[PDB]
């Protein structure tokens, strides 16, 4: 049994992959909807990797998920075969 | 962002 607290972005993991894992685990978490909102508002940025965390903090709390994805595109990457 | 934002993004 996993916990949302256990979900952290990998050192080179694409932000898009991490958000998907965060979402899947949060859906299964046993907590109120109000708490799930708070977990998303705080833990998603807090448990991002250092390079994405910097970017997300700069964007600020008004940013949309789509905007966060665009800002973190290619961080850790670009993940093409050599 | 909120949990509802994740639901919208990956859902309905």
């Amino acid at each position: 049994p996993t916990s949302i607290l256990d979900i952290r972005q990998g050192p080179k993991e694409p932000f898009r992959d991490y958000v998907d894992r965060f979402y899947k685990t949060l859906r299964a978490e046993q907590a109120s909807q109000e708490v799930k909102a708070w977990m998303t508002e705080t833990l998603l940025v807090q448990n991002a990797n250092p390079d994405c965390k910097t970017i997300l903090k700069a964007l600020g709390p008004g940013a949309t998920l789509e905007e966060m994805m665009t800002a973190c595109q290619g961080v850790g990457g670009p993940g093409h075969k050599a | 962002i909120t949990f509802e934002d994740l639901l919208d993004y990956y859902g309905p």
